[PDB]
RNA sequence: UGAAGAGUUUGAUCAUGGCUCAGAUUGAACGCUGGCGGCAGGCCUAACACAUGCAAGUCGAACGGUCCGGAAGAAGCUUUCUUUUGGACAGUGGCGGACGGGUGAGUAAUGUCUGGGAAACUGCCUGAUGGAGGGGGAUAACUACUGGAAACGGUAGCUAAUACCGCAUAACGUCGCAAGACCAAAGAGGUUUUCUUGCCAUCGGAUGUGCCCAGAUGGGAUUAGCUAGUAGGUGGGGUAACGGCUCACCUAGGCGACGAUCCCUAGCUGGUCUGAGAGGAUGACCAGCCACACUGGAACUGAGACACGGUCCAGACUCCUACGGGAGGCAGCAGUGGGGAAUAUUGCACAAUGGGCGCAAGCCUGAUGCAGCCAUGCCGCGUGUAUGAAGAAGGCCUUCGGGUUGUAAAGUACUUUCGCGGGGAGGAAGGGAGCGACGAGCUCAUUGACGUUACCCGCGAAGUAGCACCGGCUAACUCCGUGCCAGCAGCCGCGGUAAUACGGAGGGUGCAAGCGUUAAUCGGAAUUACUGGGCGUAAAGCGCACGCAGGCGGUUUGUUAAGUCAGAUGUGAAAUCCC
């Protein structure tokens, strides 16, 4: 699964979280409705920094926390 | 009637007489019950006479006494001690009358 | 273990089994994988007494799909 | 028949696997041993006689397969280390 | 094709607002009233305590004895005794008990519901490939002796297997490097040189599962900051397997108003009932899943139970006892007692269907199939049905003229109950035997209800009946008695000499054992209103400013297109909702 999300955060190593948002409506309102979650890609090359906006996919969970690996940097920079 | 159920026994505390409110004057049948329930509220006695002494422990239906304020509930005459109500030629179907031959 | 049994419709004066392949484990009328006919032991409600679909039967038939001995005798009687 | 057999045989069932495993731990230290004190010969030779024995239990239901490949890859993988 | 509420706050009116009434359902009942028949159904209160019986065995084509039965011998007869053989009990050996059946306490959690993913496994069964050479060892039964009241136990001696172990062949598989070395396996039975049953190793199929993930899953913040393995990294340990799951070291984070943590409650779901829909409530019967069997905890053996008739430890109870010491626990079936308003035969039986084991024969199976008790409910008949005199009696009502009940209120016949006699169903045929290789297939026979109900045919007597209510809502009237007197009442009220609401009587309505009554669940309420609402005076705008997050936001172009929308496909748990 390919997710696109933001890098909030760059402190650890080979390590990158990113902050992924969408928007469904609501089961009973149904007005639209934000909600986003971190996710840790693996970076090995540490190539992304805070503030890429990248894809992230699904692959072999490197640990418990990481399941997802860094694909492709969308931008460059957007804090 | 706490859990809800459609009747309740007791025993009762006291076999006094009340009387109605300013509309009325008389000397209606009472007793405190206290039901299995935890609770010790009064009954009426329907009927032209009963049997209840101290220790009657009777079944309670449940019904408020327009006459008395507080009497909530009815005493179910025909079942344990309260021995049905004697001679009774028309409600028989309450007090618990058995129809003579 | 897939077995190939009759399911009993039975019903107060109502007779009917269905020829049916499914797990052993499962219950007599319970979920069943796949109908291949039917059987009605008096024959009353239709002049079709069975509608084995050979061609059906054929395939369970060497996939592991076991037959009992009652059905046994009105699948082969086709 | 007897609920009670079946009760003694898992005992001392147990009691054999019990010696399996101990000759192994007991082998496998020693050629780790032979290995980290930098004697070749008797090393590998004693690393022989934990090899087969460690297989043999994977015959029956001592050690069983995968277990029993993995004292083998950590045993050979300890020996061609410190050697 | 889908939507009509009413009563009560005023002296009267409108508005607001709460309560209340008839509806459907519930593994019930009490009060008084009883005939029958089909179908269906039964402790919803103490997981309270339990007498008694039952709830798993089956194999001699595994092996020695005993019990039961048959046949043939040594004998003139008897005693005694020998051989062969059938079944099975005791023992030894194999398989099974974690399936089925019961209950819902506990449980908010991927436990469950819905769709995926993979770091996996799967006895028996099915398809494919290959193989089964030689050898060695052990413990019972049995025999002898001893201890104990018993349970039961100690010692000595003999002995076999598809019981255990060592070596080869390698179809293969495993491990390092990279593209090398190592490691398997028990027969038996016969229509015995031909098959049958079974085994060893590998791959696959079938089926059943372990684990992980997105979303969804009650009430309260008068429950808010919480957390130390607690969050992450490396290595190791551990498991069938991922994972701090566990350990050492290092880092120091992780989570929270999209409300963690804590507390309360409840098996969950599919569904059930209700409603126009949405939604609400519920989830009892049946089906799936989960959890639990004296209370609590834990582990082993195994494909699978951490396992009711398995085991270990702690605690209480009951029973047995020469008190030394043992035997159990029905929230399994029936049943007992207690409790309660209250819910049943400690009945009959296996042929059918289905299930376990066996090649088969066959055995086991209160799973189940039926009967009994109770109108608890529903369907064709509670107090009657049909017939019947311009109607002389009795009960009922009455403006006292009359009218009504009109088998007559008598009888008679009945739908035709009940009861008796006969036949006797499956809405299922085999087991066995004959033909065929006791295989397929074909043929035939026995056994009927469940160790006799239903239904059919015949005979046949009319063969009980009561309660509630009659002011209004509630459909159904006056006289007499009493007299704010006694009493009635859910609400509005009624009764002080004409009271249809008091007690009685005549009459009438309802029920047609139901109807009333009591209790419980849903909507009407557009009274939280998303569809359906309001805030000057009726309940209701923050005293103001400003400002964070958030919500909303002018115009033009391009890329992405995540949201959104469309086609196809997979799953759509099953069941149901809807038709």
């Amino acid at each position: 699964r390919t997710l696109q999300g933001r890098v909030v955060s760059d402190k650890m190593e080979k390590s990158i979280v990113v902050a992924i948002e969408r928007f469904v409506k609501h089961p009973i309102y149904g007005k639209f409705i934000k909600r986003t979650t971190k996710l840790h890609v693996h970076d090995e090359n540490n190539e992304c920094g805070i503030g890429d906006v990248v894809e992230i996919r699904e692959c072999r969970p490197l640990s418990k926390t990481k399941s997802w690996t860094l694909v492709r940097v969308v931008e460059k920079a957007v804090l | 009637a706490l859990e809800a159920c459609p009747q309740k026994r007791g025993v009762c505390t006291r076999v006094y007489t009340t009387t109605p409110k300013k509309p009325n004057s008389a000397l209606r049948k009472v007793c405190r019950v206290r039901l299995t329930n935890g609770f010790e509220v009064t009954s009426y006695i329907g009927g032209e006479g009963h049997n209840l002494q101290e220790h009657s422990v009777i079944l309670i239906r449940g019904g408020r006494v327009k006459d008395l304020p507080g009497v909530r509930y009815h005493t179910v005459r025909g079942a344990l001690d309260c021995s049905g109500v004697k001679d009774r030629k028309q409600a028989r179907s309450k007090y618990g009358v058995k129809r003579p031959k | 273990m897939v077995t190939i049994r009759l399911a009993r419709h039975g019903a107060k004066k109502r007779p009917f089994y269905q020829v049916v392949v499914a797990d052993s484990r499962n219950a007599r009328n319970g979920r069943f994988i796949e109908r291949v006919g039917f059987f009605n032991p008096i024959a009353s409600e239709k002049e079709e007494g069975t509608r084995l679909d050979l061609d059906r039967i054929a395939h369970w038939v060497g996939q592991g799909a076991t037959i009992s001995d009652r059905v046994a005798a009105l699948i082969k009687e086709v | 028949k007897s609920a009670k057999k079946r009760a003694i045989q898992s005992e001392k069932a147990r009691k054999h696997n019990a010696s399996r495993r101990s000759m192994m731990r007991t082998f496998i230290k020693k050629v780790y041993a032979a290995i980290e004190a930098g004697d070749k010969a008797a090393a590998q030779k004693a690393f022989n006689e934990m090899q087969p024995i460690v297989d043999r239990q994977a015959a029956k239901g001592l050690i069983h397969k995968n277990k029993a490949a993995r004292h083998k890859a950590n045993l050979t993988a300890q020996i061609n280390k410190l050697a």
